[PDB]
DNA sequence: TTTTTTGCATCGACTCAACTCAGCTACGTTTTT
DNA sequence: TTTTTCGTAGCTGAGTTGAGTCGATGCTTTTTT
């Protein structure tokens, strides 16, 4: 005899938890981290939203099984902690909550609606009315910039705009690695929220057509009140190892912040705003 | 949310496993976490599901007098005991 | 669509390539130009560096069992490309060109046309007779009585068709569209995996289910049906029956 | 006021006894009960001072992360290990 | 080789609770075994107060132990009441046991201190110039006030508190309810005013017997807490009134911090009197 | 007055009356009206139906070690009746009174009248000088090393044998002397000569009677030194305490220390 | 060309740690004011 | 009259449960639209 195995809901997990010594495997059917030293060490997969595997691990077969059904979402990352790929639940989208989304998405007009939502849970006020979805994401981008100056001068923080390479590593900025690991920890547990609601990451509403559109779209919304800030806070103390203090930052404000608590409920009063009821 | 603590002994291995899944291990059939209430009676049918003849005792943080509550499958030679609304353990020659 | 089906190994880098490696070395050398999807088999092990590669090329990585009988994880979740899914989506919301694709999927499993007479839901009662024919008729070929507690047949015939749905949810997720979001069936999680698999079920996969039925089991099926996809290519052959199915819709595709 | 949880290993019989006087024993060395913090450090000192060559391990209810915190006296192949400002269990030879 | 045994602050311990077998000492912890073996460890540091019930047997290291962790043991008797008690032999602390003599020995501080427990007791103030005696006379009426208007709150046939010193029958089922309550009160009261280190005999309002402070102390909160739920259980003409009688006392002493705010109201009730306190 | 030591069996009560038992079956019997105080040595174990006997006869329960070299736990516990408590505490915070009181502590002590021109915090630096006197003189009457009574009361092997067996010993005089006070039913807290600690009367009364017998056999067991001063100073303060009737005298001693008040006593 | 190679659960025998108890022997003791 | 009787802790040697691993075998499967 066996039980079945279904996912806890995701405000009761732990945020995310980086991996990044030997190879994971599956033993009596429990998530175990073996380094080549023979030291086991248990991973209570479940009870964790994002697994970021770090390089240098290495996955069986039987763990990526696992972690699809206890409904954690897997996040392979790269060097300064930069999202690359993620691995979960593939039949988990939801056949009303996906074509909800969509219909939202394919007339322009609940695209405008949605959009303006986003914008007034951003921002906190009502978005100029009248005006239309380049020119609004015009303004995003012009607020967006006042808002990385603001931070840069309340942290004291020498800031030349938002600028990376993505070929080697270490070329970029201090403050835009911290950035880099923040955004990617939220886009972690923001994609984990849109898939466990039942959605679409790829179907966006301000960001379109890349696979992270509606991960992008969401995760803006809340990304200056959560990450950016403590990205900026660790920046400020220019320390040898930025990643690791990023990662316990990040952990910090979504456990402070109801993060994971809010998501979900972020998104479905996102595209609520958009029309006809669920 | 409140904490757990769930003690086996001689469970079949995949109830160990099962067990590892959510909460953490900090000795041989020594399980700790912190989980809802749903969660906690998700994880005991869990226990009587696959506990098969071995015997579990679960404990978890409450609002009552003691302070904490606990539950039990199987025998063991420790049970508990109601004394005055209080529970208590007792033993057996 | 160009796939790959790897197994009893470990997928690792060289050269900036995907190789499989044993104790025995490379097993399976694999150029990036070569697949869009790499279905990983029971006993397998990805390394970082491969799936560095394969975001890097945008290959698609899908954790099945053997033979695609069952799917299990996917990477890019909840479909890949934005385009895709709303021309899925467009096609099926929208209840005339619902109809266009029903009519398609109708012929593609038939044969024949289906009579102008018709939505959607005067018909399901049709293929719903036919189906009643069919079983009738392959329970009486093989020679078997017809009319999880229950006879041995149908419980060959629900492994079968379980590893049906399992080989057709691979073939959608790497055409790249979405299991969803069905036409004839709705509302469930898997709706267009019934859809697809419900056209080729009777072909290949029914019959020999009948057919261990009779040699009295549910392992063997499953094995069966391994074998029956692995032979005749059926996930390679199936994605594009999905993409004339959909653009049977009148709109044009994606590129 | 927090729940706590104290579990033994071979441990000379009088702290199994000291523990007993506050706490209660639902399993062989697996001690609960509902404490002060200084009540904890109390009981714990009591441990590190009674131990002599067992292994304990201790822990409690917390305001943290995972929800709970929890430190060892003596040593035991379950250890311990520190993993971006979580606590886990591992297991070593 | 070995360490201390301190006591835990009461606030932080339960109430009471009911034994039972024999008590014995293992490993030294409190163990009740029955006839059958059946060995049932009790938390003795954890329990401010140990009811001992007819049939049990302790042991010279039991009472021992009991005292070291400053629980107080009780022996009742049928319809729970209070008989005999046993405690650390030095448990008074000498600045507070001079401090409550002083207070007891002049009458003008004793009237002052009277005259607090009558505000705590009744709420607001206490009639000025009126004397100790006076004053019990008045606390008397109040008192009969108050078990008048309990026994027709809870609709509880009353004549009055009486009960007899030789059988267990010839009383009423209230007033036995009233005097398991009342030993219960008296159980973590006692406790209290030993663990502050305070004398159980030296009283204000009641005195001459050995419990006399306990007494004084315990009627302030007598009706507060125990007595109308001794009502309340009394309207169900149960079987075995005693041990609901006893449960009802638990919860009700923790629900209203009755262990918490008992030391506090000893001191302030002491501080009545004019002379500042040791610490 | 009158009082019982009991050990090695079970107490219970048969026709109303207190008896000890053991596997012999009835070992002491006991009627009701002959005692005030039972001591329970070690080894003993009270039934219900013995406390509940005691309780209606007011008959005082102390655990003790043997011979009451310990006192563990008590009946009546904070004193029985108000009167002693008020009577002593009376006597302690007058000072004209805990002046009379405390010389004639001295004199029961010294055996000499205490001079009037001094006062206490005069009169124990002189009792202090005599003390060490003491200590000198038995120190080589017996044959043992001295220079002086120095101790820390947070390690025990620090000192020298003689001094750690002192201190086993002095520790026995404070419980049977605690015992007494608790029998007479005062307290050990309120004291005269020493204040403040809990067991301030304990030092008080024992320090009369330090130096009759218990200081002089410490030093007999320190000079022969055998293995454990301990446990064989206890064993001989506890003969001592049983073949001097060390606890039925201390008593009217007490009584007369306070009796000293010119106060007049309870009845 | 004849390329059978991997991860994971189950099972059965073995080692090993530790609890539990019985019979035996000491002991009435953790002190200092 | 010669009345050694009790409770409790430490020790040591046996029965016993249960955890943990190794090596061998079976399997890539917990299904139904």
């Amino acid at each position: 005899t066996w039980l079945p195995l279904n996912p806890i809901p995701l405000k009761d997990r732990v945020s995310m938890i980086f991996l990044q010594y030997g190879q994971i495997d599956v033993i009596d059917g429990a998530f175990v981290l073996i380094d080549k030293t023979g030291i086991r060490t248990h991973i209570p997969v479940g009870s964790v939203a994002c697994i970021m595997l770090e390089p240098g691990t290495r996955v069986s077969h039987a763990a990526v099984r696992l972690a699809a059904q206890v409904g954690t979402l897997l996040v392979w990352v790269g060097e300064a902690g930069v999202r690359v790929y993620a691995s979960g639940q593939p039949g988990g989208a939801r056949s009303d909550k996906l074509l909800y989304q969509a219909k939202l998405a394919l007339d322009e007009d609940l695209r405008l609606k949605v959009v303006r939502k986003m914008f007034e849970l951003r921002f906190g006020e009502p978005a100029p009315a009248r005006r239309s979805v380049e020119q609004l994401r015009g303004i995003e981008g012009s607020r967006v910039r006042a808002t990385y100056a603001l931070l840069a001068k309340q942290y004291g923080v020498t800031w030349n705009g938002r600028r990376y390479d993505p070929k080697d590593w270490e070329k970029g900025d201090t403050i835009n690695q911290c950035i880099s690991a923040a955004t990617s920890c939220l886009y972690g547990v923001t994609e984990a929220a849109i898939l466990a609601a039942g959605y679409a990451p790829a179907i966006g509403f301000v960001h379109t057509g890349k696979p992270l559109s509606f991960v992008y779209d969401i995760a803006d919304i809340i990304k200056f009140d959560t990450v950016v800030p403590k990205a900026f806070e660790i920046a400020r103390r220019n320390p040898g190892e930025p990643d690791r203090e990023v990662r316990l930052a990040c952990r910090d404000i979504f456990r402070s912040s109801k993060t994971l608590a809010k998501l979900i409920p972020l998104i479905e009063d996102v595209l609520a705003a958009g029309e006809i009821q669920p | 949310m409140s904490m757990l603590v769930v003690v086996t002994e001689n469970v079949p291995p995949r109830l160990r496993g099962r067990l590892a899944i959510w909460l953490l291990e900090v000795r041989a059939g020594v399980y700790v976490g912190d989980v809802s209430a749903k969660i906690r009676e998700m994880i005991w049918e869990q226990i009587a599901g696959l506990a098969e003849e071995g015997n579990v005792v679960m404990a978890w943080a409450t609002n009552t007098e003691t302070g904490f509550e606990f539950q039990t499958f199987g025998l063991n030679r420790r049970t508990p005991v109601d004394l005055d609304g209080l529970r208590l353990v007792s033993f057996l020659p």
